[PDB]
């Protein structure tokens, strides 16, 4: 039924451009949105940005000045997340999940009911 | 330095009750809805509670939650050993425009 | 002679809608790319006559207001139907006092009930909302409106 | 057996009010010193049962909600009555699409119909408003609401 | 029935404190508000300030830095207007009228249906 | 320097029609309601129009008004000689927080 599959694990170098893909099946792709959350080895959950699968609307986090781009492909039913100028801190498991809700007006409500198993990205030498 | 501060860990005897706190800052929880997730070791997060008290169809009645004022509270009535997981609270923040997560709480049956 | 069928609507009639397990939509095309609360299995009630049916069981192509066919508006290649109603539409959490407000809460323009219908037993009922003030959903929502003028 | 008398109200009933020549009030005590639209000679309608009467002809001390007497609130030494209703109260200019919004248009709390009654044939019906969006008055206003829980 | 009666004509000097009163009868004093409008010999109508006959609330024109105070006396059913530091420009007929409406929130509506015959104030030497 | 500019004067033959204009600045008329008053020479102003089109009970049907965009319009259909008076338009201004009046318009039957 509902599933999300992510790309394989990636090992990179200081200064790089990782692209992680998340493909979702079992439901209408444009009916819901998609989120991107990273989790460091010892750390919690850090929201990176959301996509609007219908009209490609995108919001990000201000933690990165500009390093993150989330792109969708409705025909392929997959989303893509891009990171730039990597340092030894983007080392995290990157999660793609399905969004329910998504308003940013002050009575805001949004959750993630279907999660991806994550992709491990490493920045070493 | 998580905005939604949580207890690092909580514990209760098998079959006892535990409560997880999640403090806000009047921009996070005071106005916005709060969602709860649990992450078993080395696995994906799972949805537990949405809209401050609502359970998805697969979560049993042991888990209940509510939000009052600035803080939100998660509780489990009946603590089976298969609940050794981290628990997170999530809501929106308007000052820093983010979907901020709670710091995580590790519940151990001991 | 039976009562006036639920397919028959007159201006000034009172419409009662129940939206079980309604969920939030960021943009609704029939609302001009504005948020909505919509339900898989909503129910419509004509309060004055006491006739009602599930929205999914209504052939929306043969629903009349003041004796004339209901306005149809096709955005994104999907047929939407509009049931106009005087003033804004009142919706709230079912069985509770907590209340929702529409997107044009601050202005004088009225609202209308939108139904997406597939020819068959599949209809979605759309209600204007400003944000997730009743949550992301699913949430049980009851609405109320008074059927308004026939649009031109 | 006649229908349920207009003095008898149940939660979830639909209340239809007409406010002829309604005029704006800058501050209303029963609304917490907030603006209102009120009428000399308003009329109340129970939409479900089709019973109705002029507000000025109703003995408000013997009006029941769910079998219990209506809440009475005394401000400025005047007896005010509270008919609670789920959600916000929706009101518009009579016979036209132009609509008004209540004072708490932006929040989740509901509204209630207020009546000032002098023992005798003099009653004023009060409707929450945010500003003079329908004008200063006199102006014909129609309102619609769904009767809410019995207040505690 | 409804009537508004003002004080008599006044002749003053550069620098003074005129007080003009307006008594209304035939209706509930606190039900409506009261306005004050001045009109110079050759000029139009200039709004000066309104009063709330129920809550003594007052608004004023910003043309005067501070020179105008409007006060009510519910028992005597009359309103009072005060002007300070008069020059050869306060020479006008001063009108007291009954207010219908009175909101200052942007969908604002307010009119005057019952007027007083005015008081002529003169600033000469 | 009136904010609501009006024509200084208009005229028509007995029984003809006159339209009085009242221009705004989009903080006055475009949002708020407009009222109309007439002042006969050496007398108190009188209410003619309120809420942009409404007549008090003593005003005949000759006087009609409407407001569109930034301007509001007053008209008299049937110009009797007893209409030699000044006419003013009034509404609220939000930039300068006042109840600004129109400049006045003297209609003469000649």
């Amino acid at each position: 039924q509902v599933q999300i599959v992510q790309s394989g694990a990636e090992v990179k170098k200081p200064g790089a451009s990782v692209k992680v893909s998340c493909t979702a099946s079992g439901y209408t792709f444009t009916r819901y949105g998609l989120v991107w959350v990273r989790q460091a080895p010892g750390q919690g959950l850090e929201w990176m940005g959301s996509i609007n699968t219908g009209n490609a609307n995108t919001i990000y986090s201000e933690k990165f000045q500009g390093r993150v781009s989330i792109t969708r492909d409705t025909s392929a039913s997959t989303t893509y997340m891009e990171l730039r100028s990597l340092r030894y801190e983007d080392t995290a498991v990157y999660f793609c999940a399905r969004e329910r809700g998504g308003s940013v007006v002050e009575p805001a409500a949004h959750y993630m009911d279907v999660w991806g198993n994550g992709t491990t990205v490493s920045v070493t030498s | 330095q998580s905005v939604l501060t949580q207890p690092p860990s909580v514990s209760a005897a098998p079959g006892q009750k535990v409560t997880i706190s999640c403090s806000g800052h009047s921009s996070n929880i005071a106005n916005n809805y709060v969602a709860w997730y649990q992450q078993l070791p080395g696995t994906a997060p799972k949805l537990l509670i949405y809209d401050n008290d609502k359970r998805p169809s697969g979560i049993p009645d042991r888990f209940s939650a509510s939000k009052s004022g600035t803080s939100a509270t998660l509780g489990i009535t009946g603590l089976q050993t298969g609940d050794e997981a981290h628990y997170y609270c999530e809501t929106w923040d308007s000052s820093l425009s983010l979907w901020v997560f709670g710091g995580g709480t590790m519940v151990t049956v001991l | 002679a039976p009562a006036r069928p639920i397919t028959n609507w007159r201006s000034g009639d009172v419409v009662w809608v129940t939206l079980p397990s309604a969920e939030y939509a960021q943009s609704q095309s029939a609302m001009g790319s504005h948020p909505a609360y919509w339900s898989e299995e909503a129910t419509i009630i004509n309060v004055a006559t006491g006739q009602r049916a599930a929205v999914s069981s209504i052939k929306w192509d043969q629903v009349t207001l003041n004796g004339k066919a209901l306005h149809k508006e096709t955005h994104s290649g999907l047929v939407y139907y509009q049931l106009p109603l005087m003033g804004k539409i009142n919706f709230w959490q079912q069985g509770t006092t907590k209340a929702g407000y529409t997107y044009n809460y601050n202005t004088t323009d009225s609202d209308s009930l939108w139904v997406w219908w597939d020819g068959g037993s599949k209809a979605y009922l759309y209600i204007s909302t400003y944000t997730t003030m009743l949550g992301a959903g699913p949430v049980n929502i009851t609405g109320l409106g008074a059927v308004g003028p026939n649009p031109v």
